[PDB]
RNA sequence: CGGUAAUUCCAGCUCCAAUAGCGUAUAUUGUUGUUGCAGUUAAAAAGCUCGUAGUUGAACUUUGGGCCCGGUUGGCCGGUCGGAUUUCCAACGGGGCCUUUCCUUCUGGCUAACCUUGAGUCCUUGUGGCUCUUGGCGAACCAGGACUUUUACUUUGAAAAAAUUAGAGUGUUCAAAGCAGGCGUAUUGCUCGAAUAUAUUAGCAUGGAAUAAUAGAAUAGGACGU
RNA sequence: UCUGGUUGAUCCUGCCAGUAGUCAUAUGCUUGUCUCAAAGAUUAAGCCAUGCAUGUCUAAGUAUAAGCAAUUUAUACAGUGAAACUGCGAAUGGCUCAUUAAAUCAGUUAUCGUUUAUUUGAUAGUCAUGGUAUAACUGUGGUAAUUCUAGAGCUAAUACAUGCUAUCUCGACCCUUUGGAAGAGAUGUAUUUAUUAGAUAAAAAAUCAAUGUCUUCGGACUCUUUGAUGAUUCAUAAUAACUUUUCGAAUCGCAUGGCCUUGUGCUGGCGAUGGUUCAUUCAAAUUUCUGCCCUAUCAACUUUCGAUGGUAGGAUAGUGGCCUACCAUGGUUUCAACGGGUAACGGGGAAUAAGGGUUCGAUUCCGGAGAGGGAGCCUGAGAAACGGCUACCACAUCCAAGGAAGGCAGCAGGCGCGCAAAUUACCCAAUCCUAAUUCAGGGAGGUAGUGACAAUAAAUAACGAUACAGGGCCCA
């Protein structure tokens, strides 16, 4: 191609969205945004394919216009917008909240979500550096710029971020024994506490983590994501929390 | 296929004549019409027969 | 025009490559900025992206920094004279980077008759300069290093020439002439 | 482009293609069970191959082998849930052990056969493309459902059919008429 | 032989094969040989002697013993209104010590753990059982430095798009298919899914230490050292 | 991979017979149903009539259509809206694999060697508002002709080109709180250049040069900030200048509040566009390891003309002989270099056997390549674009002879034989995509049509009664 595609194959999807081949020769392409492509989700794949709430462009199209809901406090008007994980979307006229999180089956999951934890958001806190009139500031997993933050912090360290200001809530280090979900990977969704760290100078630094039921895996610190302390967790976990089973 | 009959010479007559350039300095390396042929030994040969 | 493949040159094998592909529009060469002496002449163009880039064809005059006083003034550039690269450079008085040259002296001079009291010729240990230095002030003219691209930038920055590297293209100068 | 719709053929075609005793052997079935056609046996025995195949990898499986296990327990209940292999015989040797007479019975032409709503398995078969007999709730003209045992036993005639439900055929309604008319004149 | 509206006359002969599919024509069946060919004679071994690469290449180097621990099975076992797990020995690998057995060093930290000790002890005569801590476990890997044989081999992990293959479940009426669906208070609602496997060359991490090398201290230019 | 045949019989060597398939390629006959599904091949990547396949507008960019609707609040305007200017797209989609044998492709890298229109998240105190236009339109014209135009007259922009509009720190005093205070200092970016900083391994002294808080005028130096990478001249900070000098809103829509010195003075909401920098996202460009079919009756090969390495420049978005100079003589190869053959697009995958293997893979996904072929280019973030442009060659078209246009390996449809195989159908209702933006449009795509690609299920009859005879059947 002599440049970029606007165009989505059916196959050419990531095999987690579980959508058919046959409803469709394309798949709706994600527009830019926070995530990257493939661990993303678009609205309507989100509404039509699960909430199941419109089953048409033209009808999801007329809800956007209608400018019922609000992702992390901001109503996008886009149909492909890309919505990752940990994700908090706001339901109006049903009342409701969504945490988007990885499943066990190792795809996406909605999380009915009260006010109150839909009040803050997570973030892995993914590069801090010093900008310009040495200003301090970090950008987060989710694409989250934030100046002057705590010092304490480093990279990828866990950040209770309140949406209301967008605004740093609080902190989690990266030590081990503190919770962690894994985000990618084929263990991914698998929640467990950090056994450590297998590091290795400028490699892939391995991670082995130990769940609830004793059972010790190695991930990358990419697919690593601290959640809380032990029994800790700052957000409400979905039925099965994370456990891999027969 | 480098050295092919193609269908229309006329239309690859540019390219036929960058595959000349290809060949001849591919086999720089080595550098560094049958019944005329026959009738042409055979002319040897007569000639040859009458000087003899 | 003009390109800067690779799958056009010889192989390690010292084998010769078949073309590949068309030539692509991303891997094209332009051409250079022969930049010589003249009344100020600068163009312009959208580089990738739509980033702008100036070529310099003539210009008079020119920045030089004194890097052991740490200032830089606008002095104008007499001729070329020495290249690393090219002597036809020096005789066409081509300006690029890395050119040695002559410019004008009287502004810096003039800058360090007013800071120090004190004239070039004929805080005294600040005051105190090279010998070749007043040399080139004595006669009005000063050896400077173009390490600006002008083909690229626009622009003329450079430097006077200081201890070591004079002594080495003085040398070299007297070699060659 | 799309997405290629998979598929298959469902059957296969026999090593030697002349051979006496299998020909019998076909002629037996298919008089016996009312068939017609060699692919309809070359269907039903590409299945036993596939099945008993499946079966003997099992066997040379390790035992307590949690595949194994999880295979072996899929293979029975699917068997039995249609009805074919046993409660008793609950085991792979009897899985190695079952047949296409077994198959053939288990087919439904068969089954209402057994149950003698109609005199022959021919017959039966004809009152199956008349669509005379629903399997539960669901009407069904295929004589090879291969049914489970709770649909034995909800084989019943169809609600529609003049037999065990509305109104008779045209056959009899156009004579009802002619009857009638002739009568009446 | 006569006949063509004239004749009802193997009525209009019999049997085999497949079937809503079938025939035909052309070309391709341990005869290439790592598995797994041959070299007396139907085909195939150097005129002699040496000889570059390559391939392939005697044996040997920490073994052995003992302790302690606990798993994982076989049975005697069954407590329970279909399995919980106690005693026992048989084996099966496993781990920690000691047997002359680097087990990098120190920097300080985090001490990992009883060579530590200060008291009591639930309970079958109790080396059959554990709460807190006053000199302490250098390796617990932290971060700091500075070096240490390298492999091959093999074990494990992460990877290797999907589709396709295998495969779970699901009366598309069956089935090919497809991933749906199923269940209320059909008067206004509850739930399950959409599994799993494979995927080999290189790469990374990882255990192993048999095999096969590799290198060492001889003009000691050697090692540790107050 | 086997089965049969010589002898009275037996065994091997033998010969002969028989034997098998293969979405392989044609061909013939037949053909109702239901569902599903396809629809290439002259080594012609040969050639095409036609027609069609890209434009898009909201309250909100530019409206006096002498456009419409009248009409009811609108004497600038307000609705709709042709055209036109402006914006963006038109660098994807679809078709084909000509070419290409470490090339791509695949896995595995990495870019601390590159740019990024767009998304997203942050991000800027440093005139009651100039001008130039020109389209559209009016009016005069050319010709054989084209999505040709010329002259002239208007008029606009988010056009074009201009352009101006206090804050901290210390802090004597005073008074103790809720402090408020004379005085001293300082105050955007953008680019470029040169310099400085950007630290950390464990004690304390002497020296000079410079002189900072307090000077307890003797001097003590008493607290002394700095991020990260495995690593960095990195992030970041300071200095001195530089620029045919960038930005720091002369924009717009909905509504209209609070004030009050009653000025038509002051303040005030919603959202819309734009804008510098950084980050993101989507990218792309380079870059590592490992892997190609045959060919030695192919053994030497590359280096003028770059082949190998160096130094300097250029060029680039950047590294780099990429190129230029000036330098050294390299580099590969029997572990097969080189060059040649490849009806050779790479892979996932497909077939086959029990395995080892073997053979395909244009062909629903991905990667790359191309759009008669040579050469080259504009715009744009993105093209070496081809439903863009320049020249060549090849044809090939119209005509008033003058000039004019050309690219179906897109969608139907056609030639290439004299012998012949999908519909010049409908729809954007789905999935998507494009735009000013829900609304436009889409031969992408779907719908249906069309030779037994391939595949699934199955019908051509059930059932009885009656009469007619002793005959019917099996093997040898």
């Amino acid at each position: 191609a002599r440049g970029p595609k606007k165009h989505l194959k059916r196959l050419a999807a990531p095999h987690h969205w579980l959508l058919d081949k046959l409803s469709g020769c394309y798949a709706p392409r994600p527009s830019a945004g926070p995530h990257k492509l493939r661990e993303s989700l678009p609205l309507i794949v989100f509404l039509r394919n699960r909430l199941k709430y419109a089953l048409n462009g033209r009808e999801v199209k007329a809800i956007l216009m209608q400018r019922h809901v609000k992702v992390d406090g901001k109503v996008r008007t886009d149909t492909t917008y890309p919505a990752g994980f940990m994700d908090v979307i706001t339901l109006d006229a049903t009342n409701e909240n969504f945490r988007l999180v990885y499943d066990v089956k190792g795809r996406f999951a909605v999380h009915r979500i009260t006010d109150e934890e839909a009040s803050y958001k997570l973030g892995k806190v993914k590069k801090v550096q010093l900008g310009k009139k040495g200003v301090p500031y970090v950008v987060t997993h989710d694409g989250r710029t934030i100046r002057y933050p705590d010092p304490n912090i480093k990279v990828n360290d866990t950040v209770k971020i309140d949406l209301a200001s967008g605004k740093i809530t609080d902190f989690i280090k990266f030590d081990a024994g503190k919770l962690v979900y894994v985000t990618g990977g084929r263990n991914l969704g698998r929640i467990g506490t950090i056994v450590h760290k297998e590091r290795h100078d400028g490699g892939f630094d391995l991670v082995h983590i130990k769940d609830s039921l004793d059972n010790t895996f190695v991930t990358r610190l990419n697919n690593v994501f601290v959640i809380g302390e032990q029994g800790k967790p700052y957000i409400s976990l979905p039925k099965g929390k994370g456990i891999k089973l027969s | 296929g480098t050295y092919r009959k193609r269908f229309n010479e006329k239309a690859r007559s540019g390219h036929m004549a960058k595959l000349k350039e290809l060949k001849r300095i591919r086999n720089k390396q080595f550098t560094r019409s049958k019944v005329s042929r026959l009738k042409k030994k055979r002319l040897d040969k007569f000639i040859e027969h009458q000087l003899k | 025009g003009i390109s800067r493949d690779s799958r056009h040159k010889r192989s390690a094998t010292g084998a010769k490559r078949a073309q590949f592909r068309k030539k692509r529009k991303f891997e094209l060469g332009r051409q250079p900025a022969n930049t010589k002496i003249g009344a100020k002449r600068i163009h312009s163009v959208r580089t990738r992206g739509g980033n702008k880039k100036y070529r310099a064809l003539r210009i008079e005059t020119g920045n030089f920094s004194w890097a052991s006083e740490g200032i830089s003034k606008k002095t104008r550039i007499a001729g070329v004279v020495y290249h690393p690269s090219n002597n036809e450079l020096v005789r066409t008085n081509t300006l690029t980077k890395a050119a040695i040259v002559q410019i004008d002296a009287t502004p810096f001079r003039q800058w360090f008759e007013a800071h120090y009291g004190q004239t070039l010729g004929k805080r005294a240990a600040s005051a105190k300069i090279e010998s070749s230095v007043e040399s080139q002030f004595s006669a009005g003219r000063l050896y400077a290093c173009i390490s600006s691209r002008p083909g690229q930038s626009g622009r003329c920055d450079g430097y006077i020439l200081e201890g070591e590297e004079l002594a080495f293209y003085l040398r070299r100068l007297t070699a060659k002439k | 482009p799309r997405a290629p719709r998979t598929y298959s053929k469902t059957y296969s075609t026999p090593k030697r293609p002349y051979e006496s005793s299998r020909l019998d052997a076909e002629l037996k079935l298919a008089g016996e069970f009312g068939l017609k056609n060699k692919k309809e046996i070359y269907r039903i025995s590409f299945q036993l191959s596939k099945i008993r195949r499946a079966a003997r990898d099992l066997l040379t499986r390790d035992e307590k082998d949690p595949k194994r296990l999880f295979e072996g327990n899929a293979l029975i209940r699917r068997l039995v849930r249609v009805g074919v292999l046993s409660e008793d015989k609950k085991k792979l040797d009897y899985v190695l052990a079952l047949k296409v007479e077994d198959f053939l019975e288990r087919r439904l032409q068969t089954q209402v056969y057994k149950l003698g709503l109609a005199k022959s398995v021919h017959h039966a078969r004809v009152l199956i493309t008349q669509r005379h007999i629903a399997v539960g709730k669901q009407i069904v003209n295929i004589p090879s459902f291969m049914v489970r045992l709770d649909s034995e036993k909800h084989i019943d005639f169809a609600p529609t059919s003049p037999f065990g439900g509305a109104r008779p055929g045209r056959v009899a309604r156009r004579n009802a008429a002619r009857k009638a008319e002739a009568s009446g004149e």
